[PDB]
């Protein structure tokens, strides 16, 4: 199984890096 | 108040100056080997003596103050017309969320929060992937003899059902819907401190501040007391942006206040995401550890 976190690969929705922020639910 | 000595005379090298601020993450430090980083760093190396020569004198009264200082020194790093400007500029605000996911450049935090001593296993429920084995990571706090949560760390460990999955909703929803879920509710990520706990928290950084800054505190008080703020600081993650930067400046800045010059954290080391790791009293057990004093 891939390691973790490189489920991830040649996606082009994959997230940036970095934090973000977002109206509460 | 009683002044303090102010920063030292005996200053770090050059060598080490260029990696104040560093951000020397274990599977990739070349990044604070390039100009602009230690550029970057020597700046922030400067900026927080000064602070440190206006904290020695009384000028800077509160925590407040002294993290609009690093925060205006952060902000004068961005370049003209940087759309992050707000966001660097700016507290987090109890009416959102906070979020950062565990991808480049953060994935040796991976392989922390899986190994963690004090990860739980958990199942998350989520709208798309369905049901996923994680671990864990709940940090939190203990304030005034109540729990505060701070900062939650996830892992999903059925990584090839993921990359199954992720292939199969891409197309159904289009590579928009599914990177509007991956910002938010990415398998591996960091959910912040609530904002709305930043009112008590900044209450109690202003009274550790007011602690730091007096004159009869042994070396070891002292570093303690310097360690603790910056748990609470980064763990608090104030601002939208920039907080790690901000909250490492705040105590290098108390430090020189007394003349104590605190050399980088060690490669490998990267202070807010080891404070998010730990709870308070281990991470001020640590920290002398996570500086580099070796001669």
């Amino acid at each position: 199984a891939p390691k973790f976190g490189d489920w991830d690969e040649n996606n082009p929705s994959s997230a940036d890096g970095y934090t973000h922020i977002f109206n509460k639910v | 108040f009683r002044a303090l000595p102010g920063p030292s005379q005996r200053q770090l090298e050059v060598y080490d100056q260029c990696l104040i601020g560093a951000a020397r993450w274990p599977d990739d430090s070349s990044k604070s080997n390039t100009p602009e980083n230690r550029a970057y760093c020597q700046s922030m190396y400067n900026s927080i003596r000064s602070a440190g020569d206006e904290i020695s004198r009384g000028g800077i009264t509160s925590f407040e103050e002294l993290w609009g200082r690093a925060t205006e020194w952060r902000l004068s790093k961005l370049q003209r017309g940087e759309p992050l400007y707000s966001a660097f500029a700016s507290e987090r605000t109890s009416d959102t969320d906070a979020v950062t996911p565990l991808v480049k450049p953060y994935k040796s935090v991976l392989a922390r929060v899986v190994d963690h001593e004090d990860a739980h296993d958990e199942i998350m429920q989520d709208n798309l992937f369905g049901d996923l084995n994680v671990k864990v990571y709940r940090q939190t706090a203990y304030l005034h003899g109540n729990v505060i949560p701070l900062n939650t760390f996830r892992v999903a460990t059925d990584t090839e059902y993921l990359r199954d999955r992720v292939a199969h909703l891409r197309t159904e929803l289009g590579a928009k819907a599914l990177k509007q879920h991956l910002q938010r509710y990415n398998p591996d990520r960091i959910d912040h401190t609530n904002a709305s706990y930043l009112p008590i928290i900044k209450d109690h950084l202003n009274d550790l501040y007011r602690q730091a800054i007096s004159s009869d505190l042994s070396q070891a008080e002292l570093i303690s007391l310097i360690a603790r703020t910056h748990w609470w600081a980064a763990s608090a993650m104030p601002d939208q942006r920039g907080s790690a930067a901000k909250a490492e400046f705040a105590a290098r800045a108390i430090a020189s206040a007394h003349g104590i010059e605190l050399p980088p954290f060690r490669n490998g080391n990267v202070s807010d995401i080891e404070a998010m790791l730990s709870g308070e009293e281990e991470f001020v057990e640590k920290y002398r550890s996570l500086l580099d004093s070796d001669c």
